[PDB]
């Protein structure tokens, strides 16, 4: 199909009396040709080509990197390049090392840094920990009355068990980061210990962000309240995305003639793998997020999207160093390991299983 | 020896050691108290230089909260000869004994063979402990092996 | 505030089930499928503002021309259920529900979890289908993402002519599993080839089949 | 000109360390500041000897036989008359640099927590004039190392390739465009799809 | 901080004392029993601060290996000291100097 | 260590004998030991005396 | 009736701790009591309440007799705004500071002339080496279009 | 003679030219160091 419209594309009629120029006698032989060198151009059956594919990928794989480096002077940024990452893909290692998600957004988000800034919120996850700037055991015997005299106003403006206090102050920036309150947190509170902790909050302005908490030989049960405290307590977030990248992309869109222009829109790089959930959120283009853990896309969004998941991570890979394959090579790679229902690596597990002769498998 | 708790992971942030001729990582005060220092004053003023180290102090606690069952030498000095592979039957009376003989001679041999002497030793793995309570806490770089 | 959020789940939720309930070849008209969210709200939700699972149940008849292709097809059961954890006594119930008007398949969606002592209880319908189905998972339609092409299952002699002209046998196709998605979002079983017509970039348009288990 | 470009960029060295050690450097994101401080040095260093390079490349007339052999593209690009005009420039260790194998110095004859360029690997002459024996020894580092990777990958990317030949060595393309395996499971219904 | 029994040299676990509403430091081995001063009994801090720490420092001025700078010392005047940059570094840990003088024996920062 | 090192450097002690000051921790190594790989050099004379 | 005093004597309290007024401060809390009306409410309560007592700033306590307006403070949606000027200052430079470690990081690299791109014939490209190739055969150069993102290797 | 574990103690210069810093611009021979921080070696 392609082909026919290549040739309609070509030998239209303004391009052949107006450009080309031809006559009669030599269009008829230019037909001719053209049938001609296409039948010549086929493939031969009897052609052993899994043997040429193996090799036209096994080629350019013994010269490069085997250890790649870049994006090395930076922590913050880790990838796998080169040699670790093809022998990570010809495996199907179910732990990789640096899952990332590739997140979109709708038109109204895209170029809007305020509402990129606020889906770029909603979707980290944070522990109560992650907030917690001093943690604090008291024995603070009035029920009614405090020795601490910054919670004296607290408590003699709150009335209008356990004699052991357990005191906290947070940290303000990631209060205000995360778009929390101190109610909110209070109600998280409340909610996952049932009627045992009785909580104490104060306001928004005061100037330290305190939590008081008591209970109905009694320190080291508290010890363990609070380490399950800090440990436990979620806050919000999708859990496994522990790290979001606001990225700028460059992508060509028609005008309105018809052509070709660029377009500067944001996105998303996200560290940590958990599709089934950030598909599912306002703001999301739900249709265009893409991974790169073709396990769990098999195991969300079958076999065809993880072959061509999977082809694309090959033609990344053989791609960011100059290098060049041809196509029906990789396509008849992935369509190997993916041809019975689940993913089929090559070791000796993936292979070993199948129902092909014992001296094929025993010659191995 | 060998420092267990994982940063926020393992539970129990304790120490445990290894001997020749055992069997089960044996803990530090047992060993301590198994050389003859039965208190704890002793104990805490051997390991670490400072009683302003409330850092190292507070990660001490556990070895003695884990460490207070035996209070006293006999005790230890069983507990550690009927791990001791040995044979299977040289109880308390013959079996003190080849704790004993275990703890003068495998055990840091490089110091001392002779008997009245194991204070030196005591103050040693002192030394030692510091020195791994100071890597922990990073407070300085992990050794490097090809130096 | 959070009402909403749960709203607009169970609201999608829904939506999916009806497309669902569209591509497999049944009748749904257009006033339900473009239902707005104030119809959802003031015909689901009570006075407080909270659902009625047992509202937004109904039957499921076939159109004429999905009846001539394909003639192994009933009537359709759809049926939000109520409990949290489902275990044996909803399961038994909604079993003698689906054995009391004697339809053909039925969809039992749950909430969090299925007993195991209850997931035994699917071979004890017949000659009906159970199906069932998480919520939180029909949120997303898989079918309108950029990588997953169009599946569209064959009629019984269609396939006899394809054997015939690879000259074949049912075992040797490439395959698709049973618990896959793409596979019980038209709701296959074993023995039906599900045709694929996939994008390529050296020719455009290349059709390709596959078989289920 | 050469000497001069390397000079103000040493000079611009000064700027960024004084920075760093008065608490006035902006930090990158996803980076601490040691990182981003790293970072930067290495983009000006780096710019500086492609700078340098790139004047002794342009200054050269139409008959140095370097650039017939290179011009015509048989033998040779740049980086070689870069290096034998101008700078040697960098040396790299596992994308880091020289680290500090001594405690908080490079070699034991540069003082404690120094970190100007020569004091960790920037060589800075060319080999038509010298090498000092510091820059030698790091050089000497940094082929060895370019030595063990290439004694490490290759073997690993043979034992690769037989696994891919192994697993794909009996499909074929019989008389009517199926590729079929060994025994007829059609991987591809139409070979290359076109 | 915690303290230690003096008949027993043992450290002192907080014990309740009920009727009295007060808090002790009671022995777990021997009987002996003090009063408590402060009512904190714990303290577990997590984020922490700190960017200074500028070690052991005696006969630190005569070191070969450290650099020297003619910064002048605040205390004595003098244009002479040696300088360092941090002990105990985190990966976070400011690229900030501690200066020494070899004059007055002082350390001094640039603030 | 003064004393010491002229104590080497006179002969009376055997001239590859290792006299290591951490002064940061503060411990005086001394090795005397079979194996250890050295090498010669000459002598700068830092005292601030002469 | 709990509250129906004890609203009073906290507000009566709280905003005196900051002659004739009793009755407008009766009528106030009175209309605001009753406002609440409208246990999610007590939760309400303790948000007036702090506010004021959070000294440190008499305007609000000060500034509450004077003038103001009242059914303001109700569906107010301000609690970043209602008090204080110092606290609006940090949570104006806290947001900056987490709206800046939600990014991520760049790239730099050289960029030189002396290549081109076989996509978009640019000449401007990054480049490093590693040895791929074995101890008889040169380095191995890698090259990075940094316009269209194109890249190639070196024999 | 001095070894390795004491090697990390000591501070040496290259050249004997260099341990009296001296009070040139030359194409041929080599760029030395400057020891930038450091008005004053022992
Ligand atoms: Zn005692
Ligand atoms: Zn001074
Ligand atoms: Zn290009």
């Amino acid at each position: 199909s392609l082909f026919q419209c290549l040739v309609r594309a070509r030998l239209a009629t303004r391009r052949i009396l107006e450009e080309f120029r031809l006559n009669r006698d030599a269009f008829e032989w230019v037909l001719g040709t053209i049938e001609a060198q296409f039948q010549r151009s086929l493939v031969h059956p009897g052609e052993m080509v899994g043997v040429i594919a193996a090799q036209s990928i096994g080629e350019p794989a013994t010269q490069m990197t085997l250890n790649t480096f870049h994006y090395a002077g930076v922590s913050s940024k880790n990838v796998t390049l080169g040699v670790p990452r093809l022998k990570e893909i010809l495996n199907v290692a179910k732990n990789i090392k640096t899952p990332a998600l590739t997140v979109y957004l709708d038109r109204e988000i895209a170029l809007d840094i305020e509402k990129a800034k606020v889906i770029q919120s909603s979707i980290e996850y944070t522990t109560l920990k992650n907030v917690t700037s001093a943690t604090e055991i008291y024995y603070d015997p009035d029920p009614t009355s405090t020795v601490i005299e910054e919670d004296f106003d607290t408590v003699e403006a709150y009335f209008s068990q356990s004699p052991w206090l357990l005191r906290l102050e947070l940290d303000r920036a990631r209060m205000l980061d995360k778009q929390l309150t101190m109610n909110q947190v209070a109600d998280k509170i409340s909610e996952v210990f049932s009627d045992d902790l009785f909580v104490m909050w104060s306001e928004d302005n005061a100037d330290k962000l305190i939590i008081r908490c008591r209970v109905i030989e009694e320190d080291q049960m508290l010890k363990r309240i609070e380490a399950h405290m800090l440990d436990l307590i979620a806050l919000r977030g999708i859990p496994g995305i522990s790290k979001v990248y606001m990225v700028k992309h460059k992508v060509s869109v028609p005008d309105e003639s018809g052509e070709y222009k660029n377009e500067e829109l944001w996105a998303l790089e996200t560290d940590g793998i958990n599709l089934a959930e950030v598909m599912a959120v306002p703001g999301v283009d739900s249709s265009r997020t893409y991974s790169n853990s073709f396990v769990e896309i098999l195991s969300v969004l079958g076999i065809e999207a993880t072959r061509s998941s999977l082809y694309k991570e090959i033609l990344n890979v053989i791609a960011f160093d100059g290098s060049y394959v041809n196509y029906r090579h990789m396509a008849l790679l992935v369509d190997v390991m993916t041809s019975r229902g689940y993913l089929m690596a090559i070791t000796r597990h993936g292979i070993n299983r199948a129902d092909t002769g014992a001296l094929m498998r025993c010659s191995f | 020896i060998k420092l267990y708790g994982r940063e926020d992971k393992g539970t129990g942030r304790t120490i445990k050691a290894t001997l020749p001729y055992v069997k089960q990582d044996i803990p530090i005060v047992i060993v301590f108290r198994a050389l003859g220092v039965v208190p704890d004053g002793e104990i805490l003023q051997h390991i670490c230089y400072d009683e302003n180290d409330w850092q190292m102090l507070e990660m001490l606690k556990p070895c003695i909260e884990e460490g207070f069952v035996i209070q006293d030498k006999e005790v230890a000095l069983d507990f550690i000869g009927r791990r001791g592979s040995a044979a299977l039957g040289i109880r308390r009376e013959k079996r003190i004994q080849y704790a004993k003989d275990i703890l003068q001679k495998e055990l840091l041999p490089h110091i001392t063979q002779e008997e009245g002497f194991e204070t030196r030793k005591t103050f040693f793995l002192g030394y030692m402990v510091n020195r791994l309570l100071l890597c922990a806490l990073e407070r300085k770089d992990q050794d490097d092996r090809d130096h | 505030e959070d009402n909403n959020r749960i709203i607009s789940r169970l609201w999608r939720s829904f939506r999916t089930v009806k497309e669902m309930a569209a591509d497999r070849g049944y009748f749904i008209s257009q006033e339900e499928m473009d239902q707005s969210l104030e119809e959802f709200r003031s015909k689901i939700c009570d006075s407080m503002g909270n659902p009625q699972r047992k509202l937004m149940s109904f039957l499921a008849n076939p159109t004429p021309e999905a009846l001539e292709k394909y003639s192994d097809l009933g009537t359709l059961w759809v049926e939000f259920c109520d409990e949290p954890s489902v275990g044996i006594k909803t399961m038994r119930n909604f079993c003698l529900r689906i054995q009391e008007k004697n339809f053909s398949t039925g969809i039992f969606i749950y909430q969090n979890n299925i007993t195991p002592s209850a997931n035994k209880m699917i071979p004890t319908v017949s000659p009906a289908i159970i199906e069932t189905f998480q919520e939180s998972d029909l949120v997303v339609n898989i079918t309108h993402h950029e990588l997953v092409p169009k599946h569209i299952r064959l009629s019984d002699g269609e396939k006899s002519q394809l054997l015939q002209r690879y000259k074949l046998k049912e075992s040797q196709l490439p395959r698709i599993q049973r618990e896959d998605p793409v596979a019980r979002y038209l709701g296959l079983k074993r023995g039906q080839v599900v045709k694929i017509i996939r994008r390529s970039e050296t020719s455009g348009r290349y059709a390709s089949y596959r078989i289920c288990l | 000109e050469i000497t001069h470009a390397i000079s103000s960029a040493k000079e611009q060295v000064q700027e960024i360390i004084y920075k760093a050690q008065h608490n006035e450097l902006e930090l990158k994101p996803g980076m601490t500041l040691r990182e981003s401080f790293e970072g930067e040095v290495s983009r000006t260093l780096n710019d500086a000897r492609d700078s340098a390079g790139r004047s002794a490349e342009m200054n050269l007339k139409d008959l140095n036989n370097v650039k017939q052999m290179v011009s015509a593209g048989s033998k040779g690009s740049f980086i070689n008359i870069a290096q034998m005009s101008a700078c040697v420039g960098q040396q790299m260790v596992e994308g880091k640099r020289i680290a500090f194998g001594f405690a908080d110095r490079s070699l034991p004859h540069f003082t404690k927590d120094d970190f100007s360029p020569e004091s960790k690997g920037f060589v800075e002459n060319s080999y038509l004039r010298g090498l000092t024996p510091q820059e030698f020894f790091f050089h000497a580092m940094a082929g060895r190392e370019g030595l063990i990777d290439t004694a490490v990958k290759t073997a690993e990317t043979g034992y690769i390739q037989r696994r891919l030949v192994k697993a794909l060595e009996d499909i074929m393309v019989h008389y009517d465009g199926t590729t079929r395996n060994s025994l007829g499971d059609i991987i591809q219904f139409l070979y290359g799809e076109d | 901080s915690f303290r230690f029994c003096l008949e027993c040299n043992n450290m002192l676990y907080p014990k309740e004392d009920k009727e009295n509403q007060r808090l002790l430091y009671s022995c777990r081995n021997c009987d002996y029993t003090e009063l408590a001063e402060d009512p904190k009994v714990y303290r577990h801090e997590l984020i922490t601060n700190i960017g200074e720490t500028a070690g052991i420092v005696d006969d630190i001025g005569q070191d070969p290996t450290l650099p020297r700078s003619d910064k002048e010392c605040p205390e004595c005047h003098s244009r002479d000291c040696v300088f360092f940059q941090s002990q105990q570094r985190r990966k976070d840990t400011n690229m900030t100097l501690f200066y020494v003088c070899l004059n007055c024996k002082k350390t001094f920062r640039d603030e | 260590v003064s004393t010491m090192r002229d104590l080497r450097r006179s002969g009376a002690i055997s001239p590859e004998v290792s006299i290591i000051r951490d002064i940061r921790e503060r411990e005086f190594k001394i090795f005397t030991d079979v194996g250890r790989v050295y090498r010669p050099l000459f002598i700068v004379e830092d005292d601030e005396s002469k | 009736n709990k509250t129906r005093n004890g609203s009073i004597s906290a507000i009566y309290t709280a905003l005196a701790m900051d002659p004739s007024k009793i009755f407008e401060l009766v009528k106030d809390i009175e209309k605001q009591c009753f406002k609440a009306v409208n246990d999610t409410y007590r939760n309400k309560l303790r948000s007036l309440i702090m506010n004021l007592k959070n000294k440190n700033n008499p305007t609000l306590r000060r500034s509450i007799l004077d003038h103001e307006i009242i059914p303001s403070k109700l569906v107010t949606m301000s609690a970043q705004e209602l008090a204080p000027d110092s606290l609006k200052k940090e949570m104006e430079e806290i947001y900056k500071k987490n709206l800046f470690d939600a990014q991520g990081a760049t790239e730099n690299n050289s960029v030189t002339d002396r290549f081109e791109c076989g996509k978009c014939k640019q000449r401007k490209v990054s480049y490093f080496q590693k040895q791929t190739r074995s101890a008889a055969a040169p380095l191995t150069t890698f090259c990075k279009c940094e316009n269209c993102g194109n890249r190639w290797k070196f024999s | 003679y001095v070894d390795g574990e004491e090697e990390e103690t000591i501070m040496i210069a290259m050249t004997p030219e260099d341990l009296q810093t001296r009070s040139l611009n030359d194409t041929a021979k080599r760029i030395k160091p400057e020891m930038s921080t450091s008005s004053h070696h022992t």
